[PDB]
Protein backbone atom coordinates (compact mmCIF):
# COMPACT_ATOMS: atom_id res chain seq x y z
CA UNK A 1 0.00 0.00 0.00
CA UNK A 2 1.59 3.27 -1.20
CA UNK A 3 2.18 5.56 1.82
CA UNK A 4 2.15 8.54 -0.52
CA UNK A 5 4.58 10.93 -2.14
CA UNK A 6 7.51 11.85 0.15
CA UNK A 7 7.22 15.26 1.81
CA UNK A 8 9.99 14.97 4.40
CA UNK A 9 12.63 12.85 6.13
CA UNK A 10 13.45 13.41 9.79
CA UNK A 11 15.51 11.61 12.45
CA UNK A 12 13.52 9.57 14.94
CA UNK A 13 15.75 7.24 16.91
CA UNK A 14 19.37 6.76 17.96
CA UNK A 15 20.12 3.12 18.80
CA UNK A 16 23.88 3.23 19.48
CA UNK A 17 27.33 4.07 18.14
CA UNK A 18 29.03 1.17 16.39
CA UNK A 19 32.77 0.66 16.15
CA UNK A 20 32.72 0.57 12.34
CA UNK A 21 32.12 3.79 10.43
CA UNK A 22 30.37 2.26 7.45
CA UNK A 23 27.98 -0.65 7.14
CA UNK A 24 24.28 -1.30 6.74
CA UNK A 25 21.27 -2.72 8.54
CA UNK A 26 17.63 -3.52 7.89
CA UNK A 27 14.77 -5.90 8.59
CA UNK A 28 12.78 -8.33 6.53
CA UNK A 29 9.81 -6.10 5.72
CA UNK A 30 7.90 -9.12 4.42
CA UNK A 31 8.25 -11.06 7.67
CA UNK A 32 6.18 -10.34 10.77
CA UNK A 33 9.19 -10.48 13.09
CA UNK A 34 11.50 -8.34 15.25
CA UNK A 35 14.53 -9.96 13.64
CA UNK A 36 17.31 -7.49 12.81
CA UNK A 37 20.17 -8.34 10.46
CA UNK A 38 23.50 -6.52 10.87
CA UNK A 39 26.50 -6.16 8.52
CA UNK A 40 29.44 -3.84 9.34
CA UNK A 41 31.68 -2.72 6.49
CA UNK A 42 35.32 -3.69 6.11
CA UNK A 43 36.60 -3.54 2.51
CA UNK A 44 37.79 -6.88 1.06
CA UNK A 45 36.83 -8.58 4.35
CA UNK A 46 33.01 -8.53 4.34
CA UNK A 47 31.30 -11.93 4.13
CA UNK A 48 29.01 -12.18 7.16
CA UNK A 49 25.56 -11.26 8.46
CA UNK A 50 24.58 -11.31 12.14
CA UNK A 51 20.93 -11.93 13.06
CA UNK A 52 19.29 -10.35 16.11
CA UNK A 53 16.07 -11.37 17.86
CA UNK A 54 14.75 -7.92 18.88
CA UNK A 55 15.39 -4.16 19.01
CA UNK A 56 16.37 -4.20 22.69
CA UNK A 57 18.59 -7.28 22.24
CA UNK A 58 20.13 -5.57 19.22
CA UNK A 59 21.24 -2.55 21.28
CA UNK A 60 22.54 -4.89 24.00
CA UNK A 61 24.59 -6.59 21.29
CA UNK A 62 22.81 -9.88 21.89
CA UNK A 63 22.77 -11.74 18.54
CA UNK A 64 20.57 -14.68 17.59
CA UNK A 65 22.94 -16.13 14.99
CA UNK A 66 25.61 -15.40 12.39
CA UNK A 67 25.38 -16.12 8.65
CA UNK A 68 28.55 -16.95 6.72
CA UNK A 69 28.02 -15.79 3.15
CA UNK A 70 29.28 -17.80 0.13
CA UNK A 71 30.83 -14.63 -1.32
CA UNK A 72 32.25 -11.27 -0.25
CA UNK A 73 30.04 -8.18 -0.41
CA UNK A 74 30.81 -4.93 -2.27
CA UNK A 75 29.42 -1.92 -0.44
CA UNK A 76 26.50 -1.45 1.90
CA UNK A 77 23.84 -2.30 -0.67
CA UNK A 78 22.57 -5.54 0.89
CA UNK A 79 18.85 -6.23 1.36
CA UNK A 80 16.67 -8.83 3.11
CA UNK A 81 13.39 -9.80 1.42
CA UNK A 82 11.03 -12.67 2.41
CA UNK A 83 13.55 -14.77 4.36
CA UNK A 84 16.17 -14.43 1.63
CA UNK A 85 19.21 -12.14 1.58
CA UNK A 86 20.46 -10.37 -1.57
CA UNK A 87 23.95 -8.86 -1.87
CA UNK A 88 26.65 -7.91 -4.38
CA UNK A 89 29.50 -10.45 -4.78
CA UNK A 90 32.90 -8.72 -4.66
CA UNK A 91 34.53 -7.58 -7.92
CA UNK A 92 31.37 -8.51 -9.88
CA UNK A 93 28.03 -7.15 -11.06
CA UNK A 94 26.37 -10.26 -9.64
CA UNK A 95 23.62 -10.19 -7.05
CA UNK A 96 23.52 -13.25 -4.83
CA UNK A 97 20.21 -14.70 -3.64
CA UNK A 98 20.84 -16.25 -0.24
CA UNK A 99 18.19 -18.28 1.58
CA UNK A 100 18.57 -17.61 5.30
CA UNK A 101 16.63 -20.60 6.69
CA UNK A 102 18.29 -23.47 4.80
CA UNK A 103 21.53 -21.45 4.67
CA UNK A 104 22.24 -22.03 0.99
CA UNK A 105 22.62 -19.75 -2.01
CA UNK A 106 19.64 -20.55 -4.19
CA UNK A 107 20.70 -18.50 -7.19
CA UNK A 108 22.47 -15.56 -8.77
CA UNK A 109 21.85 -12.85 -11.38
CA UNK A 110 23.97 -10.49 -13.47
CA UNK A 111 23.03 -6.81 -13.44
CA UNK A 112 23.73 -5.95 -17.10
CA UNK A 113 26.45 -3.37 -17.91
CA UNK A 114 26.79 -2.14 -14.34
CA UNK A 115 29.98 -0.32 -13.42
CA UNK A 116 31.39 -1.90 -10.28
CA UNK A 117 34.17 -1.89 -7.70
CA UNK A 118 34.53 1.82 -7.12
CA UNK A 119 33.89 2.62 -10.78
CA UNK A 120 30.64 4.32 -9.88
CA UNK A 121 30.14 3.97 -6.15
CA UNK A 122 28.46 6.61 -4.02
CA UNK A 123 30.10 9.78 -2.79
CA UNK A 124 31.72 8.09 0.20
CA UNK A 125 32.81 5.11 -1.91
CA UNK A 126 33.32 1.77 -0.19
CA UNK A 127 32.32 -0.23 -3.28
CA UNK A 128 28.82 1.24 -3.10
CA UNK A 129 28.74 0.65 -6.86
CA UNK A 130 25.55 -1.39 -6.36
CA UNK A 131 22.75 -0.67 -3.86
CA UNK A 132 19.64 -2.83 -3.47
CA UNK A 133 16.23 -1.39 -2.58
CA UNK A 134 12.81 -2.66 -1.46
CA UNK A 135 9.43 -0.95 -1.88
CA UNK A 136 5.72 -1.58 -2.53
CA UNK A 137 6.51 -2.69 -6.09
CA UNK A 138 9.11 -5.35 -5.24
CA UNK A 139 12.88 -5.76 -5.50
CA UNK A 140 15.14 -3.27 -7.28
CA UNK A 141 18.78 -2.64 -8.21
CA UNK A 142 20.34 0.83 -8.22
CA UNK A 143 23.61 1.25 -10.08
CA UNK A 144 25.38 3.19 -12.83
CA UNK A 145 26.15 2.05 -16.35
CA UNK A 146 28.99 3.28 -18.46
CA UNK A 147 26.46 3.88 -21.27
CA UNK A 148 24.42 6.13 -18.98
CA UNK A 149 27.62 7.92 -18.03
CA UNK A 150 27.89 6.91 -14.38
CA UNK A 151 24.47 8.40 -13.70
CA UNK A 152 21.94 6.47 -11.65
CA UNK A 153 20.19 3.61 -13.45
CA UNK A 154 17.40 1.57 -11.87
CA UNK A 155 15.99 -1.83 -12.82
CA UNK A 156 13.15 -3.86 -11.38
CA UNK A 157 14.34 -7.32 -10.40
CA UNK A 158 12.28 -10.44 -9.80
CA UNK A 159 13.29 -11.68 -6.32
CA UNK A 160 12.38 -15.29 -7.10
CA UNK A 161 13.48 -15.70 -10.74
CA UNK A 162 16.22 -13.06 -10.67
CA UNK A 163 15.16 -11.76 -14.08
CA UNK A 164 15.43 -8.05 -14.92
CA UNK A 165 11.88 -6.79 -15.48
CA UNK A 166 12.40 -3.29 -16.90
CA UNK A 167 14.93 -0.45 -16.83
CA UNK A 168 14.90 3.35 -16.38
CA UNK A 169 17.67 5.85 -17.16
CA UNK A 170 17.90 8.80 -14.81
CA UNK A 171 19.91 12.00 -14.92
CA UNK A 172 21.57 12.03 -11.51
CA UNK A 173 25.24 10.98 -11.22
CA UNK A 174 25.78 7.99 -8.88
CA UNK A 175 29.15 9.27 -7.71
CA UNK A 176 27.21 12.27 -6.39
CA UNK A 177 24.64 10.27 -4.49
CA UNK A 178 25.46 9.92 -0.82
CA UNK A 179 23.02 7.02 -0.98
CA UNK A 180 19.51 6.21 -2.36
CA UNK A 181 16.24 4.29 -1.72
CA UNK A 182 12.92 3.41 -3.41
CA UNK A 183 9.30 4.24 -2.48
CA UNK A 184 6.26 3.25 -4.60
CA UNK A 185 8.46 3.09 -7.71
CA UNK A 186 9.73 6.58 -6.92
CA UNK A 187 13.48 7.06 -6.64
CA UNK A 188 14.91 9.20 -3.86
CA UNK A 189 18.43 10.52 -4.40
CA UNK A 190 20.35 11.73 -1.39
CA UNK A 191 23.14 14.28 -1.45
CA UNK A 192 25.18 15.06 1.66
CA UNK A 193 21.98 17.74 3.08
CA UNK A 194 19.16 17.09 0.68
CA UNK A 195 17.08 14.85 -1.46
CA UNK A 196 17.73 16.83 -4.58
CA UNK A 197 16.36 14.43 -7.16
CA UNK A 198 13.60 11.88 -7.65
CA UNK A 199 12.64 9.52 -10.42
CA UNK A 200 9.10 8.29 -10.92
CA UNK A 201 9.37 5.04 -12.86
CA UNK A 202 5.63 4.70 -13.38
CA UNK A 203 5.83 7.74 -15.61
CA UNK A 204 9.43 7.08 -16.64
CA UNK A 205 9.79 10.68 -15.52
CA UNK A 206 12.12 12.44 -13.06
CA UNK A 207 12.01 15.71 -11.14
CA UNK A 208 14.38 17.85 -9.09
CA UNK A 209 13.43 18.12 -5.45
CA UNK A 210 14.47 19.76 -2.22
CA UNK A 211 13.54 17.69 0.84
CA UNK A 212 15.74 17.98 3.98
CA UNK A 213 17.85 15.01 4.96
CA UNK A 214 19.60 15.00 8.40
CA UNK A 215 23.32 15.74 8.32
CA UNK A 216 23.50 14.55 11.96
CA UNK A 217 26.93 13.14 11.21
CA UNK A 218 28.89 13.39 7.95
CA UNK A 219 29.69 9.85 6.87
CA UNK A 220 26.35 8.64 5.52
CA UNK A 221 27.23 5.04 4.81
CA UNK A 222 23.86 3.52 3.91
CA UNK A 223 20.19 4.42 3.36
CA UNK A 224 17.56 1.68 2.95
CA UNK A 225 13.77 2.17 2.72
CA UNK A 226 11.24 -0.02 4.60
CA UNK A 227 7.62 -0.42 3.39
CA UNK A 228 6.39 -2.21 6.57
CA UNK A 229 6.72 0.46 9.26
CA UNK A 230 7.56 3.06 6.60
CA UNK A 231 10.99 3.97 8.03
CA UNK A 232 14.57 4.65 6.93
CA UNK A 233 17.35 2.42 8.26
CA UNK A 234 20.43 4.61 8.15
CA UNK A 235 24.09 4.16 9.08
CA UNK A 236 25.78 7.53 9.46
CA UNK A 237 29.37 7.63 10.69
CA UNK A 238 29.64 4.83 13.30
CA UNK A 239 26.08 5.55 14.43
CA UNK A 240 23.08 3.25 14.21
CA UNK A 241 19.93 5.41 13.90
CA UNK A 242 16.40 5.49 12.46
CA UNK A 243 14.76 8.23 10.38
CA UNK A 244 11.03 8.99 10.32
CA UNK A 245 9.33 9.93 7.04
CA UNK A 246 6.75 12.66 6.42
CA UNK A 247 3.84 11.98 4.06
CA UNK B 1 41.84 16.37 -23.34
CA UNK B 2 40.52 12.80 -23.45
CA UNK B 3 40.47 10.06 -26.11
CA UNK B 4 37.41 9.54 -28.29
CA UNK B 5 36.66 6.00 -27.05
CA UNK B 6 36.97 6.56 -23.30
CA UNK B 7 35.18 9.15 -21.17
CA UNK B 8 36.99 11.39 -18.66
CA UNK B 9 35.46 13.35 -15.76
CA UNK B 10 37.44 15.45 -13.23
CA UNK B 11 40.50 13.20 -13.04
CA UNK B 12 38.52 10.00 -13.45
CA UNK B 13 39.20 8.44 -16.84
CA UNK B 14 36.67 5.75 -17.83
CA UNK B 15 38.12 3.41 -20.45
CA UNK B 16 36.64 0.32 -18.86
CA UNK B 17 34.36 -2.06 -20.76
CA UNK B 18 35.32 -1.05 -24.31
CA UNK B 19 36.95 -4.15 -25.84
CA UNK B 20 40.36 -2.48 -25.49
CA UNK B 21 43.33 -4.53 -26.63
CA UNK B 22 45.48 -1.44 -26.27
CA UNK B 23 45.62 1.64 -24.03
CA UNK B 24 44.88 5.06 -25.63
CA UNK B 25 47.91 7.31 -26.06
CA UNK B 26 46.19 10.70 -25.81
CA UNK B 27 45.78 11.00 -22.06
CA UNK B 28 45.17 13.96 -19.66
CA UNK B 29 48.31 14.84 -17.65
CA UNK B 30 46.15 15.88 -14.69
CA UNK B 31 44.93 12.27 -14.44
CA UNK B 32 44.18 10.87 -10.99
CA UNK B 33 42.28 7.57 -11.21
CA UNK B 34 42.14 5.13 -14.15
CA UNK B 35 39.46 2.59 -15.13
CA UNK B 36 40.70 0.01 -17.66
CA UNK B 37 39.14 -3.21 -16.37
CA UNK B 38 37.14 -5.59 -18.56
CA UNK B 39 39.19 -5.02 -21.66
CA UNK B 40 41.42 -7.21 -23.82
CA UNK B 41 44.58 -5.35 -22.85
CA UNK B 42 47.80 -7.36 -22.90
CA UNK B 43 51.36 -6.26 -22.03
CA UNK B 44 52.26 -4.82 -25.45
CA UNK B 45 49.43 -2.28 -25.37
CA UNK B 46 51.20 -0.18 -22.78
CA UNK B 47 52.72 2.99 -24.24
CA UNK B 48 56.04 4.31 -22.97
CA UNK B 49 54.48 7.76 -22.51
CA UNK B 50 52.10 6.33 -19.89
CA UNK B 51 54.98 6.43 -17.42
CA UNK B 52 54.88 10.26 -17.32
CA UNK B 53 51.46 10.55 -15.65
CA UNK B 54 52.92 11.70 -12.34
CA UNK B 55 49.53 12.37 -10.76
CA UNK B 56 47.86 8.99 -11.31
CA UNK B 57 47.38 7.29 -7.95
CA UNK B 58 44.98 4.37 -8.59
CA UNK B 59 44.79 1.88 -11.47
CA UNK B 60 42.11 -0.76 -12.02
CA UNK B 61 43.11 -3.33 -14.64
CA UNK B 62 41.32 -6.50 -13.62
CA UNK B 63 40.13 -8.88 -16.35
CA UNK B 64 42.48 -8.20 -19.26
CA UNK B 65 45.10 -10.12 -21.27
CA UNK B 66 48.09 -9.16 -19.14
CA UNK B 67 49.94 -12.44 -19.54
CA UNK B 68 52.74 -11.21 -17.26
CA UNK B 69 53.61 -8.24 -14.99
CA UNK B 70 53.16 -4.76 -16.64
CA UNK B 71 55.80 -2.10 -17.20
CA UNK B 72 55.60 1.57 -18.26
CA UNK B 73 53.15 2.36 -15.43
CA UNK B 74 52.84 5.83 -13.80
CA UNK B 75 55.89 6.11 -11.57
CA UNK B 76 53.85 7.17 -8.52
CA UNK B 77 51.02 4.59 -8.46
CA UNK B 78 49.82 3.63 -4.99
CA UNK B 79 46.93 1.21 -5.72
CA UNK B 80 47.16 -1.52 -8.33
CA UNK B 81 44.46 -4.09 -9.21
CA UNK B 82 45.73 -6.87 -11.44
CA UNK B 83 43.28 -9.64 -10.60
CA UNK B 84 41.45 -11.82 -13.11
CA UNK B 85 44.52 -11.69 -15.32
CA UNK B 86 47.01 -14.18 -16.70
CA UNK B 87 50.10 -13.02 -14.81
CA UNK B 88 53.13 -15.35 -14.65
CA UNK B 89 56.62 -13.80 -14.47
CA UNK B 90 57.34 -11.05 -11.94
CA UNK B 91 60.70 -9.32 -12.44
CA UNK B 92 62.64 -6.91 -10.26
CA UNK B 93 62.42 -4.54 -13.23
CA UNK B 94 58.65 -4.60 -13.30
CA UNK B 95 58.22 -3.73 -9.59
CA UNK B 96 61.01 -1.19 -9.56
CA UNK B 97 59.10 0.96 -12.07
CA UNK B 98 56.65 1.54 -9.21
CA UNK B 99 58.60 1.54 -5.94
CA UNK B 100 56.09 3.98 -4.50
CA UNK B 101 53.44 1.26 -4.66
CA UNK B 102 51.47 0.80 -1.44
CA UNK B 103 48.70 -1.68 -2.21
CA UNK B 104 48.77 -4.71 -4.52
CA UNK B 105 46.05 -7.17 -5.53
CA UNK B 106 46.87 -10.30 -7.53
CA UNK B 107 43.76 -12.34 -6.95
CA UNK B 108 42.76 -14.73 -9.77
CA UNK B 109 46.13 -14.90 -11.52
CA UNK B 110 48.46 -17.74 -12.51
CA UNK B 111 51.47 -16.84 -10.38
CA UNK B 112 53.45 -19.76 -8.92
CA UNK B 113 56.18 -20.39 -6.33
CA UNK B 114 59.31 -19.48 -8.29
CA UNK B 115 57.40 -17.31 -10.78
CA UNK B 116 58.64 -14.27 -8.87
CA UNK B 117 62.21 -13.20 -9.68
CA UNK B 118 64.16 -13.51 -6.48
CA UNK B 119 64.61 -10.12 -4.88
CA UNK B 120 61.90 -8.37 -6.91
CA UNK B 121 60.40 -6.74 -3.85
CA UNK B 122 63.78 -5.40 -2.69
CA UNK B 123 62.82 -2.06 -4.23
CA UNK B 124 59.11 -1.57 -3.55
CA UNK B 125 59.51 -0.19 -0.03
CA UNK B 126 56.07 1.32 0.22
CA UNK B 127 54.33 -2.00 -0.34
CA UNK B 128 51.96 -2.56 2.57
CA UNK B 129 49.12 -4.69 1.23
CA UNK B 130 49.52 -7.91 -0.72
CA UNK B 131 46.81 -10.15 -2.20
CA UNK B 132 47.72 -13.57 -3.53
CA UNK B 133 44.26 -15.01 -3.20
CA UNK B 134 43.64 -17.65 -5.86
CA UNK B 135 47.07 -17.98 -7.48
CA UNK B 136 49.28 -21.00 -8.15
CA UNK B 137 51.69 -20.66 -5.21
CA UNK B 138 53.12 -23.93 -3.90
CA UNK B 139 55.15 -22.18 -1.20
CA UNK B 140 55.91 -18.70 0.25
CA UNK B 141 58.40 -16.18 -1.31
CA UNK B 142 61.48 -15.18 0.72
CA UNK B 143 62.22 -11.69 -0.54
CA UNK B 144 59.05 -9.98 0.67
CA UNK B 145 59.19 -6.36 1.78
CA UNK B 146 59.29 -5.64 5.50
CA UNK B 147 56.72 -2.94 4.82
CA UNK B 148 54.12 -5.63 4.09
CA UNK B 149 51.28 -5.26 6.56
CA UNK B 150 48.68 -7.70 5.19
CA UNK B 151 49.25 -10.95 3.29
CA UNK B 152 46.46 -12.98 1.65
CA UNK B 153 47.47 -16.39 0.34
CA UNK B 154 44.04 -17.95 0.43
CA UNK B 155 43.13 -20.68 -2.10
CA UNK B 156 46.61 -21.64 -3.25
CA UNK B 157 48.33 -25.00 -2.94
CA UNK B 158 50.60 -24.01 -0.04
CA UNK B 159 51.94 -27.14 1.65
CA UNK B 160 55.31 -26.12 3.15
CA UNK B 161 56.59 -22.99 4.96
CA UNK B 162 60.23 -22.03 5.67
CA UNK B 163 61.06 -19.75 8.63
CA UNK B 164 62.98 -16.91 6.95
CA UNK B 165 60.11 -16.48 4.49
CA UNK B 166 57.98 -14.78 7.14
CA UNK B 167 60.75 -13.60 9.43
CA UNK B 168 61.50 -9.95 8.77
CA UNK B 169 57.83 -9.08 8.33
CA UNK B 170 57.35 -7.33 11.67
CA UNK B 171 55.00 -4.88 9.97
CA UNK B 172 52.80 -7.84 9.16
CA UNK B 173 49.44 -7.50 10.89
CA UNK B 174 47.02 -9.96 9.26
CA UNK B 175 48.04 -13.32 7.82
CA UNK B 176 45.45 -15.16 5.73
CA UNK B 177 46.08 -18.77 4.66
CA UNK B 178 42.72 -20.27 3.69
CA UNK B 179 42.37 -23.35 1.46
CA UNK B 180 46.01 -24.36 1.52
CA UNK B 181 47.47 -27.84 1.94
CA UNK B 182 49.31 -27.34 5.21
CA UNK B 183 50.36 -30.05 7.62
CA UNK B 184 52.26 -29.75 10.89
CA UNK B 185 55.50 -30.96 9.30
CA UNK B 186 54.94 -28.38 6.56
CA UNK B 187 55.21 -25.77 9.29
CA UNK B 188 58.34 -23.81 10.23
CA UNK B 189 59.79 -24.04 13.75
CA UNK B 190 59.42 -20.42 14.77
CA UNK B 191 58.10 -19.07 11.48
CA UNK B 192 55.21 -17.21 13.11
CA UNK B 193 57.18 -16.38 16.23
CA UNK B 194 58.89 -13.23 14.88
CA UNK B 195 55.71 -11.52 13.64
CA UNK B 196 55.64 -9.21 16.65
CA UNK B 197 52.83 -7.00 15.36
CA UNK B 198 50.75 -9.91 14.02
CA UNK B 199 47.07 -9.37 14.87
CA UNK B 200 45.03 -11.93 12.93
CA UNK B 201 46.09 -15.43 12.06
CA UNK B 202 43.65 -17.20 9.75
CA UNK B 203 44.49 -20.80 8.87
CA UNK B 204 41.01 -21.95 7.87
CA UNK B 205 40.39 -25.01 5.65
CA UNK B 206 43.78 -26.73 5.72
CA UNK B 207 44.86 -30.23 6.69
CA UNK B 208 46.27 -29.49 10.15
CA UNK B 209 46.12 -32.37 12.63
CA UNK B 210 47.25 -30.40 15.67
CA UNK B 211 47.18 -26.90 17.14
CA UNK B 212 50.33 -24.94 16.18
CA UNK B 213 52.79 -23.94 18.91
CA UNK B 214 55.19 -20.99 19.21
CA UNK B 215 52.54 -18.41 18.33
CA UNK B 216 53.22 -14.69 18.91
CA UNK B 217 51.08 -13.33 21.74
CA UNK B 218 52.32 -9.75 21.60
CA UNK B 219 49.37 -8.49 19.55
CA UNK B 220 47.38 -11.57 18.47
CA UNK B 221 43.67 -10.81 18.96
CA UNK B 222 41.98 -13.24 16.60
CA UNK B 223 43.04 -16.80 15.73
CA UNK B 224 41.18 -18.82 13.12
CA UNK B 225 41.55 -22.58 12.74
CA UNK B 226 38.18 -23.84 11.44
CA UNK B 227 37.58 -26.67 8.99
CA UNK B 228 40.68 -28.60 9.94
CA UNK B 229 41.19 -32.19 11.09
CA UNK B 230 42.83 -31.52 14.45
CA UNK B 231 43.27 -34.32 17.03
CA UNK B 232 45.63 -32.85 19.60
CA UNK B 233 46.36 -29.53 21.25
CA UNK B 234 49.94 -29.20 22.59
CA UNK B 235 50.02 -27.78 26.17
CA UNK B 236 52.01 -24.76 24.96
CA UNK B 237 49.89 -23.84 21.92
CA UNK B 238 47.94 -21.03 23.59
CA UNK B 239 50.62 -20.01 26.07
CA UNK B 240 51.32 -16.26 26.26
CA UNK B 241 48.50 -15.46 23.82
CA UNK B 242 47.10 -13.17 26.50
CA UNK B 243 45.74 -10.58 24.09
CA UNK B 244 43.83 -13.27 22.23
CA UNK B 245 40.19 -12.23 22.45
CA UNK B 246 38.98 -14.48 19.65
CA UNK B 247 39.65 -18.11 18.70
CA UNK B 248 37.61 -20.37 16.37
CA UNK B 249 38.02 -24.16 16.06
CA UNK B 250 34.79 -25.40 14.47
CA UNK B 251 34.66 -28.63 12.40
CA UNK B 252 37.60 -30.51 13.92
CA UNK B 253 38.09 -34.04 15.27
CA UNK B 254 38.80 -32.95 18.84
CA UNK B 255 37.76 -35.28 21.64
CA UNK B 256 39.69 -34.16 24.72
CA UNK B 257 41.67 -31.21 26.08
CA UNK B 258 44.93 -31.26 28.09
CA UNK B 259 44.76 -29.56 31.51
CA UNK B 260 45.29 -25.80 31.84
CA UNK B 261 46.06 -24.48 28.36
CA UNK B 262 43.71 -21.48 28.52
CA UNK B 263 45.28 -20.08 31.67
CA UNK B 264 47.09 -17.59 29.49
CA UNK B 265 44.05 -16.51 27.46
CA UNK B 266 43.23 -13.64 29.81
CA UNK B 267 41.57 -11.24 27.38
CA UNK B 268 39.53 -13.90 25.65
CA UNK B 269 36.01 -12.86 24.64
CA UNK B 270 34.71 -15.37 22.08
CA UNK B 271 35.45 -19.13 21.98
CA UNK B 272 33.62 -21.12 19.26
CA UNK B 273 34.06 -24.90 19.32
CA UNK B 274 31.28 -26.28 17.10
CA UNK B 275 31.20 -29.70 15.38
CA UNK B 276 33.64 -31.52 17.63
CA UNK B 277 33.39 -35.15 18.88
CA UNK B 278 33.69 -34.40 22.62
CA UNK B 279 34.12 -37.40 24.92
CA UNK B 280 33.13 -36.85 28.54
CA UNK B 281 35.48 -38.89 30.73
CA UNK B 282 37.52 -38.20 33.83
CA UNK B 283 39.87 -36.42 31.42
CA UNK B 284 37.09 -33.91 30.69
CA UNK B 285 36.12 -33.05 34.26
CA UNK B 286 38.63 -30.18 34.54
CA UNK B 287 36.72 -28.30 31.85
CA UNK B 288 33.46 -28.31 33.80
CA UNK B 289 35.04 -26.64 36.82
CA UNK B 290 36.80 -24.11 34.59
CA UNK B 291 33.51 -23.21 32.89
CA UNK B 292 31.80 -22.39 36.18
CA UNK B 293 34.69 -20.22 37.37
CA UNK B 294 34.44 -18.18 34.17
CA UNK B 295 33.21 -14.57 34.18
CA UNK B 296 29.82 -14.16 32.47
CA UNK B 297 31.49 -11.86 29.92
CA UNK B 298 33.05 -14.61 27.78
CA UNK B 299 30.83 -16.54 25.32
CA UNK B 300 31.47 -20.19 24.40
CA UNK B 301 29.76 -22.21 21.63
CA UNK B 302 29.71 -25.80 20.39
CA UNK B 303 30.91 -27.18 23.73
CA UNK B 304 28.54 -30.16 24.19
CA UNK B 305 29.02 -33.90 24.70
CA UNK B 306 28.77 -36.31 21.79
CA UNK B 307 30.29 -39.09 23.86
CA UNK B 308 29.24 -41.12 25.69
CA UNK B 309 25.88 -41.69 23.98
CA UNK B 310 24.17 -41.58 27.37
CA UNK B 311 25.08 -37.89 27.71
CA UNK B 312 25.23 -37.05 24.00
CA UNK B 313 24.00 -33.57 23.10
CA UNK B 314 24.30 -32.40 26.69
CA UNK B 315 26.07 -29.20 27.80
CA UNK B 316 29.39 -29.94 29.54
CA UNK B 317 29.11 -27.37 32.37
CA UNK B 318 25.93 -29.03 33.69
CA UNK B 319 27.17 -32.60 34.31
CA UNK B 320 27.98 -34.27 37.63
CA UNK B 321 30.27 -37.13 36.58
C1 LIG C 1 54.56 -2.33 15.28
O1 LIG C 1 53.81 -1.16 14.91
C2 LIG C 1 54.31 0.05 15.51
C3 LIG C 1 53.33 1.15 15.19
O2 LIG C 1 53.41 2.20 16.13
C4 LIG C 1 55.71 0.32 14.97
O3 LIG C 1 56.21 1.52 15.55
C5 LIG C 1 56.62 -0.85 15.32
O4 LIG C 1 57.90 -0.67 14.72
C6 LIG C 1 56.03 -2.18 14.84
N1 LIG C 1 56.84 -3.30 15.30
C7 LIG C 1 57.08 -3.59 16.59
C8 LIG C 1 57.95 -4.77 16.85
O5 LIG C 1 56.60 -2.92 17.51
CA1 LIG D 1 20.52 2.47 -0.52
Amino acid sequence: LCPGLLKGVYQSEHLFESDHQSGAWCKDPLQASDKIYYMPWTPYRTDTLTEYSSKDDFIAGRPTTTYKLPHRVDGTGFVVYDGALFFNKERTRNIVKFDLRTRIKSGEAIIANANYHDTSPYRWGGKSDIDLAVDENGLWVIYATEQNNGKIVISQLNPYTLRIEGTWDTAYDKRSASNAFMICGILYVVKSNKIDYIYNTDQSKDSLVDVPFPNSYQYIAAVDYNPRDNLLYVWNNYHVVKYSLDF
Amino acid sequence: SCPSVCRCDAGFIYCNDRFLTSIPTGIPEDATTLYLQNNQINNAGIPSDLKNLLKVERIYLYHNSLDEFPTNLPKYVKELHLQENNIRTITYDSLSKIPYLEELHLDDNSVSAVSIEEGAFRDSNYLRLLFLSRNHLSTIPWGLPRTIEELRLDDNRISTISSPSLQGLTSLKRLVLDGNLLNNHGLGDKVFFNLVNLTELSLVRNSLTAAPVNLPGTNLRKLYLQDNHINRVPPNAFSYLRQLYRLDMSNNNLSNLPQGIFDDLDNITQLILRNNPWYCGCKMKWVRDWLQSLPVKVNVRGLMCQAPEKVRGMAIKDLNA
